């Protein structure tokens, strides 16, 4: 399967106080790993994998060091970004940065990643090239033009391309079995009577990992594109997941209708109909 | 000025099944700015001791939280979640229904 | 391993 | 047919210069018929129609010492919003509102109509029943609740029922000439070539006053539903409209294809087709 | 003819 | 933060003839904040004199401008619009193109 390394930053502008809170997570095939908040006691990296803490006390502070490093580049970043949109604020600002990269299932680079995002909006993003920047606005043109002359692209290129691959390399060996690691999802049927002679069938989806999986109704073998009403994949909180999907369908003729629940972790895709004892 | 309004979603870890402890989970996401405010009630009545996520934020830039409380169903008591947004006129208040 | 990006915005 | 009027105010903040730009634009079935603009040499209501011009100028003079009001609520609710939304600053900030009355065929009021917007997104609106309020975000909260204590509602109801409806019925009057008016559209089929051996055949509208038309393309008798490019109603520029509707067609079998144009000041549809030197 | 807001936002 | 992009339209008045006096067009729609620049280019060579509409605001908020040229259209005269607004990251050219 394929594999990703994310550094998701944030960094909120807090009014009054003059350094704002700095969030860096790290995920690595989409599962938190390691984690910094500024708002913290004793700020430092953090692991929220187990496979995490194989890495010594030398390891963190490299990174917490980093942190501190980019706790800085935000503030600033947030300065000058709150003059291009004429913001002047005791009002929070919020500046948002993804970067990291894609390999295959041969662990070779696939894609390299740097996206940043000021109030929610995109705001600058470095192209799959690692060569040329894309601004979302006339404000967004300055950094552009900035980021040009400065070459930034080059070390983030670098990053992404060396760093970023070579470290989740280890990381990817050494959670090896946490991240091969899937729970396959436990479905069943809910009968949710109605008015008018009809019923809900919700088809439930539960205790799986990863987060996708795919929920279909079928009518004699056809599906229901249209009729059906899903729910946005849930976390259980467990580490797991959960989803639901279901269709109104007339009563009686309810074993007409079949959902089927397509998941990786599944020996074989789960077939299910409503069974009344 | 980019308010982005939250989606809730209440439900139970696990089946829920009267007098069986079990997990209500508050999972709250779409919005931005990242300061929310979430609140999960019995009958009304504000929880204390409630569990949140981490600040996460998702591939769209929209933030995400997921608060979650110990409780145990009964056919009687009702629980909800609260949530008061920047990007809101009013607190969005979602009920837990028990199928879904 | 985090990057450290360079140039300011 | 039914009848509408609409007051389309502006109020954009001036970066230093303490009284923004008021423009508040006045429609009498989307026909502008009075406007006024705080940036003239000696702002004024000025008539927008030429039946317009049978008022006196007294009504004019009811108007500009209106307009001199709003520009006034809106220097201060634009203070007051940049208040809410801790923006402070010296970046310029829009204010617009819509306000009016919907009539049916009979001249009887239907909708009452009362929306304002900042910065480009709703702040609040009051409801059709022209009692309660819906405001946004948490800032627009504020407003609501100014405005329930205000009792301001009260007031904008007795102008929408009241004014809007009795100036609706003088303007219909006094413009009926003009109101009734219609332009045909003039219609032509060009034949644009293409790879694979296609042609895409674009059917024209042109010189056309309302702007509503619709332009279909049919395959002998079928209505096309999706092969259709269809352009958004632009204004030729003196006072009539342009559209056109395109579809990619299979070479030769070019006359199999028909276009029909419905608009209300044709004596009947037209119906047209390629027709080649 | 044109109306006039009352109270400000 | 509300930046939407602008929607522009190059066309004649009346239909193109080649050595035909006629009036160029430049419809600007969808776009917020208001403040926008609207230039129009014959060959690339800026327009001067350039009539412009006044303005005006659509149902949904966006402004709308009518820019537009007295011009003569020819076989080797290439006509443009070219837009720069708060919503873009470098100026919108559309070219006047004929056969739209």
């Amino acid at each position: 399967g394929p594999h990703s390394m994310r550094y998701f930053e944030t960094a909120v502008s807090r009014p009054g106080l003059e350094e704002p809170r700095y969030i860096s997570v790290g995920y690595v095939d989409n599962k938190e790993f390691v984690r910094f908040d500024s708002d913290a006691e004793n700020p430092r990296y953090e692991p929220r994998a187990p496979w995490m803490e194989q890495e010594g006390p030398e390891y963190w502070e490299r990174e917490t060091q980093k942190a501190k490093g980019q706790e800085q580049w935000f503030r600033v970043s947030l300065r000058n970004l709150l003059g291009y949109y004429n913001q002047s604020a005791g009002g929070s600002h919020t500046l948002q940065q993804m970067s990291g990269c894609d390999l295959g299932s041969d662990w070779r680079l696939l894609r390299g990643y740097l996206q940043f995002a000021y109030e929610g909006r995109d705001y600058i993003a470095l192209n799959e090239d690692l060569k040329t920047w894309t601004a979302a606005d006339m404000a967004a043109q300055i950094t552009r033009r900035k980021w040009e002359q400065s070459g930034a692209a080059e070390h983030y290129k670098a990053y992404l391309e060396g760093e970023c691959v070579e470290w989740l390399h280890r990381y990817l060996k050494n959670g090896n079995a946490t991240l091969l690691r899937t729970d396959s999802p436990k479905a069943h049927v809910t009968h949710h009577p109605r008015s008018k002679g009809e019923v809900t069938l919700r088809c439930w989806a539960l205790g799986f990992y990863p987060a996708d999986i795919t929920l279909t109704w079928q009518l004699n073998g056809e599906e229901l594109t249209q009729d059906m009403e899903l729910v946005e994949t849930r976390p259980a909180g467990d580490g797991t997941f959960q989803k639901w999907a279901s269709v109104v369908v007339p009563l009686g003729k309810e074993q007409n209708y079949t959902c089927r629940v397509y998941h990786e972790g599944l020996p074989e895709p789960l077939t299910l109909r409503w069974e009344p004892p | 000025m980019i308010q982005k309004t939250p989606q809730i979603q209440v439900y139970s870890r696990h089946p829920p099944e009267n007098g069986k402890p079990n997990i209500l989970n508050c999972y709250v996401t779409q919005f931005h700015p990242p300061h929310i405010e979430i609140q999960m009630l019995k009958n009304g009545k504000k929880i204390p001791k409630v569990e949140m996520s981490d600040m996460s934020f998702s591939k769209d830039w929209s933030f995400y939280i997921l608060a979650h409380t110990e409780f145990t169903p009964t056919e009687t008591d009702t629980y909800a979640c609260r949530v008061k947004h920047a990007s809101m006129a009013e607190p969005k208040t979602v009920y837990w229904d028990r199928d879904m | 391993a985090s990057n450290e990006n360079t140039e300011t915005m």
